[PDB]
RNA sequence: UUAUGCUAUCAGGUGGAUGGCUCGGCUCAAGAGCUUAUGAAGGACGUGCCAAGCUGCGAUAAGCCCGGGGUAGGUG
RNA sequence: CUGGGGGGCACCAACCUCCAAAACUAAAUACUCCUUGAGACCGAUAGCGAAAUAGUAGGGUGACCGAACGCUGAAAAGUACCCCGAGAAGGGAGGUGCAAAGUGCCUGAAACCUGAUAGUGAUGGAACGAUACGGCAUGAAAGGAUCUCUGGCAUGAAGGAAUCAUUCGCGAGGAUGUAGUACGAAUGUCACUGCCAGUGUCGUAUCUUACGUUUUGAAGAACGGGCCAGGGAGUGUAUCUUGGUGGCAAUGGCUAACCUUUUAUCUGGGCAGCCGAAGCGAAAGCAACAUGUGCGCAGCCUUUUGGCGAGGCACGACGUAU
RNA sequence: AGCUUGUAGUCCGUAAGGGAGACAACCCAGCCCGUGGUUAAGGUCCCCAAGUGUCGACUAAGUGUUAAUACUAAAGGGCGU
RNA sequence: UGGGGCCCCGAAAAUUGACGGGGCUCAAGUCGACCACCGAUACCACGGAGUACCGCAAGGUAAUCUCGUAGGAAGGCGUUG
RNA sequence: AAGAGCAUAAGUCAGCCUGACGUUAUUCAGCAUAGCAGUGGAUGACGAGACGAAAGUCGGCUCUAGCGAACUUUUGAGCC
C-alpha cells in the first residue's frame, strides 16, 4: 500500500490497531474452513468440494485442431499467395495437413471451387462444400 | 472544459492525441458543429476502452462512398467490396493494404478535421 | 539591595548530538583451488638496548644463506 | 538362442523394441578460505560481534554468552623567560601559529549547573495558554515612509436615532410627523506627525479540568511517560484478479534458455513454448448466425417535426448435454 | 432499580458556539476568515449585560426563590386564610 | 353542606454548608396578563479564500456549497542518491 | 398439538379403482426489505391411466410439523 499515504494515521488504514493481528484476522491460513464458516465464499470462488467424472490417459487421447470454412474459403487467395494451395484449372486445390489442422468444420458461407482434402468433415461441412460446386477427399 | 476535463487531458502522454483534443474543440466553436465536440469527448475517454473496428464492420453497415470518423484503431479482417472513405486514428498495416486495394483513402483526423470544415454527412463508428 | 523564588535571553562549565572526512564493512562478477609421519592446522613458553600488548620469528629466535629486480638510505 | 526381458490390473494371441544380474570414462554444472574488479550499497548507536593491543576486556564449574573506544596543525613551530605556590600540581603575565585547534586537542546542540541582564515579587489560587486593551524594557541588519499618529472633506451597504408636537392606553408605553433625516463598515482625498510592525515580562476582561490509548462514556481515584539527544515499525519472490498510460493486432501478441557481449549495459538472432482463434459433455463423440426482425442514444439531414441510425437493448434461428 | 430485553423518531459516538452553578446525548443552533447590525433560547436587586418595571389578587411558612430531569416526600387531618 | 387556591401538622442521621451565593415579606415568592431592554459563529450587509458544475478562453451560477471519528479518493512539502 | 377451512360438502354409507404414476421448467419461503444447501409448495409441460353422460377431480390421507451435504458401500436401466 501507499505508504506515504499513512505517516501519521496510526492504524494505516486498518482500523482498531486490533486488527491486523495474524492468520485469525483473515480466518484461517490457505483455503482453510472449507465448509464450517467460509462455505458460502467457497461456493462462490468455485472451489466446491467433491469429485465427478474421469479421465483417459493422454497417451491414447488426442486434441483436433480445426477450421471452419468460411474462414478457408475467404483466406484462399492468400493462401495460393503463400504457395500453399494451388490453382489449377481455377477450382482452387487445398491440402489441410500441410497447414495443421485435423477436421473442418461448416460455420459460414462457401462460394469458390475448393478441392479440400482432409481427414474429418462434419456434414454440413461437406454439404456446404459440395453445394459450391466443389470436391471433398478424405485424405488418406 | 472544467477541472475534470483537464484532469482527463492531464492522464494522457502521446503529444499527438492532446492537439488533437485541443484542435477539436477549437473548430467544433469555430463552425459550431458538435460532431468535433463529440469526437473530442470520446479521445478524452479511458484509453483501455477505446475502438477497435474490423473490416468486416465497415463492409457489412456502411454503403458506397461513405466517410467515416472512427476514434480508435480500424483492423483488417474480413473483405472489404466496395470503395469507402475511413478517417480513423490509426490503421494497421493489412488494414492499409486491404482498403488501398479496394479503392478508397486512410487519411488521419487532421485532414479530414482540414478537408472538411463541419462533417456535413460524415458517420461515426466504433 | 525584596529574602527564598517564577518567566525569557546572554556568558561560562559539563556533555558529546549535528555537519564534513574515512587505510573499514557488505553484495555481485571474473579467476584459482587441496595440504600433512621429510611431522600439518592449532596451542603453550620464549625472543627486542631501553619492550607491557599485538604482529613476526624459534636457543642461528621482529631473524641466517643464494639468484634476480631496485637504488640511497634502514632499524614492524 | 529352437533362448530371455519390456510395451503403467492378470492371462492368451498379433505386432514393435531391446540383451540385465561385471568395469571404466573427459566437457557443459555446484561452491567460496583465497586473488582481482565493480557498486542508485553503509558512513562510526550505521556497516561484520570487531575502522581490529576484537572473539578482546568481561561473564559462566562447563557447554557457552560477549562489549566501548576514529579526527591537533600546512609545518610540533607541543608554550621560552618572570611572579605566586610545599610542588614535575595549578594560576598569572608573556609568547608560537591565518586561526588555540593546548594533547581522548575538527565543529561543539539539548537536558543539567554557575553568574548577569529585563519584567515581577513576602494579602496570595492553579493545565502554565488563545483573543482584546494597558504598564515597563527593547525595536542596528534582514520589515513599512500617502507608512505610524492626529484631524478636515466627498460617496456611503445592512441598520438608523435624540429632540419636539398630535393622538391612543388604568398604567409601564404605543402609533404618526420631525425622518428613512443626523449618523453608519468601508471606499477616495487634503493637511498633520515620527512613530509603527515585531520581541520579552507583568496586569485587567471573556473562555479552556493536559497529551496518546482502552472505552457507550477519560480531568479521572483506568493504563503510559523524570528529562534531553540519537535509533525505531507495510519489505522481496511466486501466482491470481482489477485500474491509468502505451506498442502491435486474426496475414494475432510475446518470446524462454542460449548465441553474438567487444565486461554484467547494448545491437541482431532464438517459433521450443504460452495466451487468443469453438463450444458442449463424466466419457466415447459430435460441431454453430462473417446478420433474419424490432425499439432507439449520440451524430448527420430536415419543413425544428420527422427521417437515417455505428455502439446498446429485446427477439428469432442454430451447436451440444440431459 | 442510573435494572434487563423490544420498538418509532432524533441525537451522543464523530457536534463547535449561546443558556442552564458545574451537566457526552436538556433548550437555541448544525461551523470557511474579517468588520458592522438585528435577534433566538434565556434573562433584567448585587455577584453579572439589561427593570428595585406596570396592572389584579394570594402566601406569613424564609414555605418558596428546582422546565425535562436517575437530583423534587405519602395516606389522613386543619372552627389557618 | 358541596367544589376549589395557597399554606400548617403528619416530617428523625451521622465532618460544617448549600435557592449557585448574598439576601429577599403590598416581595427579589406564587397565580393571570402586559410593556421595554439585554443577549450567539443564528439571520442581514460588505470584502476575502476554497470548492462543485459549465465554458475554447475571458469568465458564469451556487437560498437549494463549506461539522466530522472508522474509512475511500485528489493534489502538494521534506530527507538521501 | 394449536389455529384456520368445509352443508346437495372437505362429513356418513355403497359401487368401481390404485394419481400413495415415470421424466422435466419456473416462481415463492426457508433467508421481509437484502446474499445463503437440502428441500417443500404453487403453477405448468411430455408419456401413460382411474371414476364419471360430460364438465371436471385425482402428483396420497382439507391447509400449515413427522427430517440430513460431500466422500464411501449396496441396488435398478442402458451406455462410456
Ligand atoms: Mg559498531
Ligand atoms: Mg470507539
Ligand atoms: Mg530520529
Ligand atoms: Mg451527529
Ligand atoms: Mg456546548
Ligand atoms: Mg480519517
Amino acid at each position: 500500500m501507499d505508504t506515504k499515504k499513512f505517516r501519521g494515521s496510526r492504524t494505516c488504514g486498518g482500523g482498531t490497531h486490533k486488527n491486523r493481528r495474524g492468520a485469525g484476522n483473515r480466518g484461517g491460513r490457505g483455503k482453510a474452513g472449507g465448509c464450517k464458516h467460509h462455505f458460502v465464499r467457497a461456493m462462490m470462488r468455485g472451489y466446491s468440494y467433491g469429485k465427478h467424472g474421469f479421465k483417459r490417459p493422454d497417451e491414447v487421447s488426442r486434441d483436433v485442431s480445426i477450421v471452419n470454412v468460411g474462414e478457408l474459403d475467404e483466406l484462399a487467395s492468400y493462401l495460393v499467395e503463400e504457395g500453399l494451395a494451388e490453382v489449377k484449372d481455377g477450382a482452387y486445390h487445398i491440402n489441410l495437413e500441410n497447414l495443421g489442422i485435423e477436421k473442418v468444420l461448416g460455420s459460414g458461407r462457401v462460394t469458390k471451387n475448393l478441392v479440400v482434402t482432409s481427414e474429418e468433415f462434419s456434414a454440413s461441412a461437406r454439404e456446404k462444400i459440395e453445394n459450391a460446386g466443389g470436391s471433398c477427399i478424405d485424405a488418406e | 472544459m472544467g477541472k475534470k476535463s483537464l484532469v482527463k487531458l492531464t492522464r494522457k502522454t502521446n503529444p499527438r492525441i492532446v492537439s488533437l483534443i485541443l484542435t477539436l474543440k477549437e473548430r467544433a466553436n469555430g463552425d459550431s458543429a458538435p460532431i468535433w465536440k463529440d469526437i473530442a469527448k470520446r479521445l478524452e475517454a479511458p484509453s483501455r476502452n477505446y475502438a477497435a473496428v474490423n473490416i468486416s464492420k465497415i463492409n457489412r453497415h456502411t454503403a458506397e462512398d461513405d466517410v467515416l470518423l472512427i476514434p480508435g484503431k480500424v483492423l483488417g479482417a474480413g473483405l472489404l467490396d466496395h470503395p469507402v472513405t475511413i478517417a480513423a486514428l490509426t490503421f494497421s498495416d493489412s488494414a492499409f493494404e486491404k482498403i488501398t486495394e479496394a479503392g478508397g483513402k486512410c487519411l488521419s483526423l487532421e485532414e479530414i478535421m482540414e478537408a472538411n470544415p463541419k462533417g456535413s454527412g460524415i458517420r461515426i463508428f466504433r
